[PDB]
């Protein structure tokens, strides 16, 4: 019984499956803050589902066979190109950013659909609430145009308003000199081209805008790099939270049913990420999009709705 | 007519269930077979028409129009398959489906017994034609060409619907066989003047009448080659076929209501012939040439004599093959130089010898060299208009001079002189293109051996 | 809204309409309209935003005013005939008041200003109800009182609606406003033929509802409310673009599609009554509708408008909206002309 | 400005297939398309169609009418009747007004 | 009758044949609906869910048959009412005195 | 197992399939029975 009003009427109400362990946790930080490692330990210790940070190929991981697709089917967004040539005339910088916000929006919907359907909490690394720090850094460094920022805010305005914020926001605060040292040690040739000014912009946006905003409506825990090493103390901090803020206290079965109907319908989730605002960075001409869409339908198991693809082994198609 | 309607419908599953690479082979082969069977409609009798059922009938007017229609579908498929090569499969099959649906509407239109059934199929042809122009034309102007084509037609056709429904209320039937016997004379009144106009204007726009012809040069310059072929060859003749039938019930009012339209046509044919002398677009020149030729057909239908009705029928068939051939000739150049400008590529006889021969033969039929059926049709109209009034020979003779000048100006400009130096992609004529031209000219010239089959009922 | 409550509210919208249709007493007709208006407001308000609140208020003021005028007509009718039976009215001033009230309820010109605004301000599913189910009850009363309607009044309303609907739609880029002006134009055909043959009124109403439901359902399927948003359909659901094309041409009255049938039949009935100028004027004026229907086909199906990069993410997910009855309605919306003689079932 | 594909180069069919008939890139499909067009277009429709038209059984009664005219001319001249009369219809079957 | 789809008097008329061409068209419409249902949901158009495609045809035919029954009955009633009225009022529908074309004067309009 | 997430229509809904075919069979049996009963009543009423 795929979830709907009928399933809701018959007793599939979110408050039944939810507990005081049903929480949405997001770990934030600058680049190379060990936030990935902290996020895994929190999930393991608290028995939550861990979501690796949503990258360029997150949506591929959730559809088809789950393996990544060729680049042209993500529009040719390259994080490596962003580092090598952040000011490329092709518009890769904002096109990557617009794609990544949509990837995070989809992931936030999956995480919320997991929380509401099973009751198990989730741990995310960054979210649609903190995606803007990279946009602010890009703009302040002159990588993207003012019009791109306006487009981003338009898309964020009509999308983020539908979703509840995280229960707990965890911030791992690492200074830019230490961030810059860990980057050079990580030995990724493109990442080492990152400059401290860009990194300082991310930090400023996090502390100037993100943390004050999330503090009003969420539980914010901030750890230095050293303190994040003590994951057990981090988990201990989380379990002693009062939770006396935000909209999660206003939710009831009727509102959570409306929320679940949204997050399960992924096209409804992504509706406004393609608003017809003709920004050159994200606009694709008819001939190209027609050609790429035709190639996409030729990929294995993509021509038809899932379960109706004989070319990947589906059977009983004439009774389905 | 079910022996033609049903196999025409079957072309659609044939095209959709074909192997991906055989859509052109299959659709072309079987549309040619359907055309072969169309010759069975030549069972015509001296007195009675061939009356199949309560819905469909065929007489000597609709028979040649049917055979032309079913002949053109395979030619259109051959003409289209090159510029559609890069189109994806589903969108090719949709294009072929529109062509088949147009043929289905056309054969039913030319054989409908009841005038309201004729009206509905007469109007259904707009949809596939409009879709073909606006979806598969190349230029921005195709969207505007679709709108002009659509609303010029409906502006006249909606009044025709009211008039036809009014006639059925008054007479009790719109069956054409019934109307042959229950027809009553039309008396002078302002009511009948507007009844006359509602009955004729829709057909005048489709011919097109001079002054209501602006949509036509737009539609051709923007349509793809198959759209141009059926537009020129058949769709214009819906108007001529419409008047030839509906004029039965408009007498004797046509005695004087024809005057404004004969004047527009007699003067219009000279104006549109002169226009051809200064056209810079080759497709636009051929389009204006159609307006001039159809002006004769309008005059022939309006003066209502046995000789003028025979000339009108022969002219409609002859112009169908000639004009469609000329568009195909112009398109073959366009597929190489990707421009319709006449003066761009010159001296092509030096580079494409055999194609220049098709150009010569299409030109000679266009200027009505005797004894082509082009000349037979035009001469019969000249003979009958002279009896209408001797002075018309001045206008008809002048138009013959101008027609030769622009027919041969087009030949001389593109085929003769010196070739353009920088145009170095004029590859040799393909077998497909040569076969396409021969399938126009050969039947056209073969008809000179037996003209009676394209002279209509008055023969 | 709680799903069980939504169902009960929807059932009450229908019950109010059914009471109007089965009632033989003017008081019960009035009650049906009041019950129907009570239940419709919550579905206009259900998305809680200032535009929805403005739409519901404008709707409430229009409908409550019309219902008071209807009650006044009923009471005048009571004083001059001493009975309540739903039928011809026995007073010309009562007839005018009831006709004006039903015109306001239908959103006919010059009482049309609320239709484009209310439709714009409510969700697509609510607009679908407003422009289809909500026409049933007022039309079913006109069907019964027409022997006493003033001919000049009803035909003036019809002519004005066709003109205002055609002209008003030319200037719209919002899909909900286009459907609203299209609805105003189509109400004009329904009422123009009512004095002559009410069966053709029913035929035009039924075919109008089928075609309108098809358009709204296809708009909902893709969550499109603007012309430009609809122009992205070709890059997501090509099949939908073709269905929209067929439905729009049908709504334009082009043969051999279904939407030609009501115009065809209405012209026939009017000419049988020696009405020639009015049908011709109506048919030409309806070309304005065809124009802004064609504009939509151009930007949706017959050309390929520019896309966005994020559209590729949508390629990986299937349509999940219900699209209830869409396959059936699109076939009826386009392929019914060969069955035209079936209209006699409406006698 | 935007992300659009470049216009593709024009492709000469003769380059890859010097024997191309111009119907298809695939040489086997190309040959079959040529054969059906030529066999059905020229061998069948034009030749047999021309033959069929040539032998139509007295199209529209022209030959019968000539034989019938000969019979009437022979009969009328032998019996001293006019070859043709001005009145198509017998006046004894007509009543005039007034 | 009153609010009756097919009144009892309709049973005196021949039923539509199950091979009625109009009923075949109705079945064809149901088949087209089945294919569009596959298309809009991106299933293999011709093969997917033959059980669903079968019910589309059956539903259309089933409803179409009863609609065709009511259609023919209404037209039979129209003719019944018309002829009975012509009989009830013979004064308004007299037999016209017919004259042959030899007696009827028609003006001739030459085309010269 | 190709799909990473099991598709909602991976396997046929046999109850729905059984009801769908059963409904189609019922309507055809009912329709033929109704037509047969209609033909006889017509022949009886008209004396044929
Ligand atoms: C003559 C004039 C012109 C012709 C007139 C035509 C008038 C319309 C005819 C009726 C059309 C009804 C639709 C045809 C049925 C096909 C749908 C189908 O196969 O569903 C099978 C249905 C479920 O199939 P599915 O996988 O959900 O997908 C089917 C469609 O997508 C389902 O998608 P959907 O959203 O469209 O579902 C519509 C249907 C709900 O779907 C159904 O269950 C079909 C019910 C059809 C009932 C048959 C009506 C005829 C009998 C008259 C009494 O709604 C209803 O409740 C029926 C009204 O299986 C059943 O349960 C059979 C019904 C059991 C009783
Ligand atoms: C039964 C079913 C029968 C089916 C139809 C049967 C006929 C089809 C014939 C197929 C012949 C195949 C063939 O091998 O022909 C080779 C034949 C000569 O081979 P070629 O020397 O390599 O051709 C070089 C150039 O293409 C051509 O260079 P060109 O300029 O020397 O030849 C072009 C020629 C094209 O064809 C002709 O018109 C021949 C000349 C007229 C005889 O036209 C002309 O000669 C120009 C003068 C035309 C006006 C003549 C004055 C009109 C007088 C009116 C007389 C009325 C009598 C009463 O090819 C052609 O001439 C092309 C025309 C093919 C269509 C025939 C149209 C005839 C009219
Ligand atoms: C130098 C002078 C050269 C003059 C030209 C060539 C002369 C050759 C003459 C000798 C050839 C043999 C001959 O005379 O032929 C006999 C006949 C003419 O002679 P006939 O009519 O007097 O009779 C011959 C046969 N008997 C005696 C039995 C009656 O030729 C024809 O009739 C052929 C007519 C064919 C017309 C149909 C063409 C096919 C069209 C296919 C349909 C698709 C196209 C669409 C068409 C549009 C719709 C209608
Ligand atoms: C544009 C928008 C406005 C629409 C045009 C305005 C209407 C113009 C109407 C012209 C007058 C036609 C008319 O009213 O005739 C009525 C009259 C009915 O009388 P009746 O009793 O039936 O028979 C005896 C005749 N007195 O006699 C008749 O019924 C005969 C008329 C037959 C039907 C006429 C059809 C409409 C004629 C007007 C259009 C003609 C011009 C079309 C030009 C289009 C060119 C693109
Ligand atoms: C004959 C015409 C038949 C028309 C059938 C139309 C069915 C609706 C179209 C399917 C669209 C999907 C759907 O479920 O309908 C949407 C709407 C519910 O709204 P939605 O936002 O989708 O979810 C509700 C949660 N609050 O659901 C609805 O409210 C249905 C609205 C349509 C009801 C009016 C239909 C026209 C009147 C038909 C009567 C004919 C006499
Ligand atoms: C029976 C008697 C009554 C007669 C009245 C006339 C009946 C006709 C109206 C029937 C209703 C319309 C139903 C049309 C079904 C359309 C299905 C189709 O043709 O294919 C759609 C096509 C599929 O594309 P896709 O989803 O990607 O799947 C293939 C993979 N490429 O999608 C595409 O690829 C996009 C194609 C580009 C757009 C081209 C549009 C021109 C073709 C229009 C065809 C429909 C005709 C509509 C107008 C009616 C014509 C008479
Ligand atoms: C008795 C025989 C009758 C023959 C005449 C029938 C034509 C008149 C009826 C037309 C009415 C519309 C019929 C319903 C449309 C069904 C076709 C369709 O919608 O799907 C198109 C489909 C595209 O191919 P596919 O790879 O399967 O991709 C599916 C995309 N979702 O296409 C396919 O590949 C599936 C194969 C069947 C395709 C049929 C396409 C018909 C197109 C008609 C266009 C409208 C008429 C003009
Ligand atoms: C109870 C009523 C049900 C009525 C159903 C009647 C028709 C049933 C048809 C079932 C078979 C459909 O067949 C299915 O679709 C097409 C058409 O054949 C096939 O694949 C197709 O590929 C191309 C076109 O794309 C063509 O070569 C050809 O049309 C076919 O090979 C599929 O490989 C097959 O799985
Ligand atoms: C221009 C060529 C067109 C090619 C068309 C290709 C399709 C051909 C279709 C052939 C149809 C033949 O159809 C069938 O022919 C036979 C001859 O054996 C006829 O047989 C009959 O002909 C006549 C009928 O008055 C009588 O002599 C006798 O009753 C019988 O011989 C049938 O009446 C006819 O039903
Ligand atoms: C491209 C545009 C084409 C425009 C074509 C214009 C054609 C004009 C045709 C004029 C003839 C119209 O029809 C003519 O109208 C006059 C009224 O004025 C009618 O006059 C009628 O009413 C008058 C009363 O004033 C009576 O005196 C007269 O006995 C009676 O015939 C005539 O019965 C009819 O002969
Ligand atoms: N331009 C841009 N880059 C992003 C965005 N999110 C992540 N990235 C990049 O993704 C890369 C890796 O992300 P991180 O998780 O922060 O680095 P990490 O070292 O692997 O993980 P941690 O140790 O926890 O910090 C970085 O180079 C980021 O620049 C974004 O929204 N915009
Ligand atoms: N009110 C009108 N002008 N028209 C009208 N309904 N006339 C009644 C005539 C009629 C026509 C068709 C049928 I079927 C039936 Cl049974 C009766
Ligand atoms: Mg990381």
């Amino acid at each position: 019984l795929q979830y709907g009003p009928l399933a809701y009427i018959l007793g599939e109400k979110a408050t039944k499956k939810m507990t005081e362990k049903s929480k949405l946790i997001t770990v934030d930080g600058n680049i190379c803050s060990g936030k990935s490692k902290l996020a895994k330990e929190i999930a393991e210790k608290l028995g939550l589902k861990h979501f690796p940070e949503a990258g360029i190929h997150y949506v591929d991981s959730t559809t088809g066979d789950g393996k990544p697709l060729p680049v042209q089917f993500s529009g040719n967004c390259s994080l490596e190109k962003f580092y090598d040539d952040p000011k490329s005339n092709d518009g890769n910088s904002y096109r990557l950013q617009a794609w990544l916000y949509a990837s995070r929006l989809l992931q936030y919907a999956d995480a919320l659909e997991h929380l509401l359907s099973t009751g198990q909490g989730v741990v995310l690394e960054r979210s649609i609430y903190s995606d803007f720090v990279f946009l602010e850094a890009m703009y302040r460094q002159g990588f993207i145009r003012k019009q791109c920022v306006d487009h981003y805010n338009q898309v964020k305005k009509v999308t983020i308003c539908e979703y509840l914020p995280p229960h707990v926001v965890v911030y791992v605060d690492v200074p830019v000199p230490e961030v810059q040292s860990r980057i050079q040690k990580k030995g990724n040739p493109h990442e080492m081209k990152i400059t401290s000014a860009y990194l300082q912009d991310i930090e400023n946006a996090y502390k100037g805008t993100f943390l004050p905003e999330m503090s009003e409506k969420c539980e914010v825990l901030q750890y230095s790099a050293w303190e994040a090493q003590d994951a057990e103390k981090v988990v201990e901090d989380i379990e002693y939270l009062k939770y006396d803020k935000g909209p999660w206290l206003d939710q009831n079965d009727r509102k959570l049913h409306k929320l679940r109907m949204l997050v399960q319908d992924k096209l409804e989730v992504l509706n406004y990420t393609s608003i017809p605002v003709f920004l050159p960075e994200v606009t694709v001409g008819a001939h190209q999009s027609d050609q790429v869409f035709q190639e996409f339908t030729e990929l294995p198991g993509r021509k038809y709705r899932a379960g109706y693809n004989e070319d990947v082994g589906d059977k009983w198609i004439w009774l389905k | 007519m079910l022996k033609y309607i049903i196999p025409t419908i079957m072309l659609m599953p044939l095209t959709w269930l074909s192997k991906n690479n055989m859509i052109w082979v299959n659709s072309t082969a079987h549309s040619l077979l359907i055309s072969f069977t169309s010759l069975l409609l030549m069972n015509q009798f001296g007195d009675n028409s061939l009356n199949f059922s309560l819905l469909f009938f065929s007489d000597s007017l609709s028979t040649p129009l049917l055979i032309l229609t079913m002949w053109l579908l395979p030619l259109m498929l051959m003409a289209s398959q090159h510029h559609l090569s890069k189109e994806n499969l589903t969108r090719k099959k949709l294009f072929i489906t529109m062509l088949i649906s147009l043929q289905l509407f056309l054969i039913m239109t030319f054989t409908a017994m009841e005038l309201i059934l004729f009206y509905i199929l007469f109007e259904a042809t707009l949809v596939p034609t409009l879709i073909i122009i606006t979806r598969w034309g190349n230029q921005t102007e195709r969207l505007n060409a679709g709108l002009y084509f659509l609303f010029y037609t409906l502006a006249g056709s909606l009044p025709l619907l009211v008039a036809l429904i009014y006639i059925q209320n008054t007479v009790g039937s719109l069956n054409f066989l019934m109307l042959q016997y229950w027809v009553q004379p039309v008396h002078n009144s302002w009511s009948n003047v507007f009844m006359w106009l509602a009955c004729m204007m829709a057909f005048m726009v489709k011919m097109p009448l001079y002054g209501l012809h602006l949509w036509l040069p737009k539609a051709h310059v923007e349509a793809p080659i198959a759209g141009s072929m059926v537009l020129a060859a058949v769709l214009l003749k819906l108007g001529g076929y419409g008047m030839l039938r509906i004029t039965l019930i408009l007498n004797p009012m046509t005695d004087f209501m024809a005057y404004p339209f004969i004047m527009l046509s007699l003067w219009g044919m000279i104006m549109t012939s002169s226009i051809c002398l200064r056209q810079t677009d080759l497709k636009s020149l051929i389009a204006y040439s159609s307006v001039s030729h159809m002006a004769l057909v309008i005059v022939a239908i309006l003066i209502q004599t046995p000789w003028s009705y025979m000339g009108a029928t022969a002219l409609m068939i002859a112009h169908g093959l000639t004009s469609s051939m000329l568009f195909c000739l112009a398109n073959s150049n366009y597929e190489r130089i990707h421009s319709r400008t006449m003066i761009l590529a010159r001296g092509l006889q030096t580079l494409l010898p055999l194609m220049a021969t098709w150009w010569l033969l299409a030109s000679l039929t266009n200027l009505a060299l005797p004894p082509t059926i082009n000349l037979i049709g035009e001469l019969f109209v000249v003979m009958s208009t002279f009896s209408w009034s001797n002075i018309t020979i001045i206008l008809m003779g002048v138009n013959m001079v101008i027609t030769a000048l622009y027919s041969l100006y087009m030949l001389i400009m593109t085929q003769r002189g010196k070739y353009t130096y920088h145009i170095n992609n004029i590859s040799p004529s393909f077998t497909r293109e040569n076969a396409l031209m021969s399938l126009h000219i050969l039947p056209l010239l073969l008809l000179t051996l037996n003209p009676k089959i394209i002279l209509g009922p008055l023969y | 809204m709680n799903p069980i409550i939504f169902i009960i509210i929807l059932l009450t919208i229908m019950l109010g309409t059914i009471i109007v249709m089965i009632s033989s007493h003017w008081l019960l007709v009035w009650i049906g309209f009041e019950m129907n208006m009570l239940a419709i407001i919550p579905i206009m308000m259900k998305n809680h935003n200032p535009r929805a609140t403005e739409a519901s208020t404008k709707y409430f003021l229009t409908q409550s005013t019309a219902s008071m005028l209807l009650m006044m007509a009923v009471i005048i009718n009571l004083m001059f005939s001493g009975q309540w039976t739903v039928m011809k009215l026995f007073n010309p001033m009562a007839s005018m008041l009831m006709t004006m009230a039903l015109a306001m309820k239908l959103g006919m010109a010059p009482f049309h200003f609320w239709v484009p605004e209310v439709t714009q301000g409510i969700p697509l599913s609510s607009g679908l109800i407003l422009l289809t189910w909500q026409k049933l009850a007022p039309m079913s009363v006109l069907y019964q009182i027409f022997p006493s309607i003033n001919l000049n009044l009803i035909l003036t309303l019809s002519v004005l609606s066709i003109l205002i609907g055609g002209w008003g739609g030319l200037n719209q880029t919002q899909l909900r406003k286009i459907m609203a002006y299209s609805s105003i134009a189509h109400m004009g055909w329904m009422t123009a033929v009512l004095p002559y043959n009410p069966t053709m009124t029913l035929l035009n109403l039924i075919i109008y509802i089928i075609m309108t439901s098809t358009m709204f359902t296809m708009f909902m399927a893709n969550s499109t409310t603007t012309t430009l948003s609809l122009s992205h359909t070709w890059n997501k659901t090509p099949i939908m673009t073709v269905l929209i094309l067929a439905t729009l041409l049908s709504m334009g009255g082009l043969p051999p599609l279904s939407g030609f049938m009501p115009k065809w039949m209405i012209i026939q009935e009017m000419t049988k009554n020696n009405s020639i100028i009015l049908p011709t004027f109506m048919a030409i004026t309806a070309l304005l509708n065809l124009y802004f229907y064609m504009r939509l086909t151009y930007s949706t199906t017959l050309t390929m408008f520019p896309s966005t990069n994020n559209m590729k993410m949508k390629w990986q997910f299937p349509l999940m909206k219900k699209m209830t009855f869409l396959p059936t309605m699109v076939v009826l919306s386009t392929m019914m002309l060969p069955l035209t003689p079936m209209l006699s079932v409406l006698e | 400005r935007w992300q659009e594909d470049p216009e593709p180069e024009d492709e000469n069919l003769y380059e890859k297939n010097p024997d191309s008939h111009g119907y298809d890139k695939d040489p086997a499909v190309d040959i079959w398309n040529m054969r059906v067009v030529f066999f059905f277009g020229f061998s069948i429709v034009l030749v047999l169609g021309s033959t069929f038209v040539a032998y139509l059984p007295d199209y529209r009664m022209q030959e019968w009418a000539r034989r019938e005219a000969e019979r009437l001319v022979k009969y009328r001249e032998a019996h001293g009747l006019p070859i043709m009369e001005s009145n198509c219809f017998d006046p004894s079957k007509i009543q005039l007004p007034e | 009758a009153t609010f009756q789809f097919l009144p009892d008097e309709a049973r005196s008329l021949p039923p539509p044949k199950l091979t009625d061409p109009r009923l075949a068209f109705v079945g064809f419409l149901g088949y087209c609906s089945g294919l569009i249902d596959n298309a809009i949901r991106r299933r293999p158009v011709l093969l997917a869910g033959l059980h669903r495609q079968l019910l589309y045809i059956t539903s259309f035919v089933f409803v179409g048959y009863y609609l065709l029954k009511r259609q023919d009955y209404m037209y039979a009633v129209r003719d019944h009412d018309m002829f009975s009225y012509i009989k009830s009022h013979p004064e308004d529908f007299p037999e016209k005195d017919k004259k042959t074309y030899g007696e009827v004067f028609e003006e001739f309009h030459p085309v010269r | 197992k190709f799909y990473i997430q099991e598709p909602p229509h991976g396997s046929p809904n046999w109850l729905k399939v059984g009801l769908t075919l059963g409904t189609s069979v019922f309507l055809w049996i009912y329709l033929i029975k109704q037509h047969n009963e209609d033909v006889l009543e017509y022949k009886r009423r008209n004396g044929l």
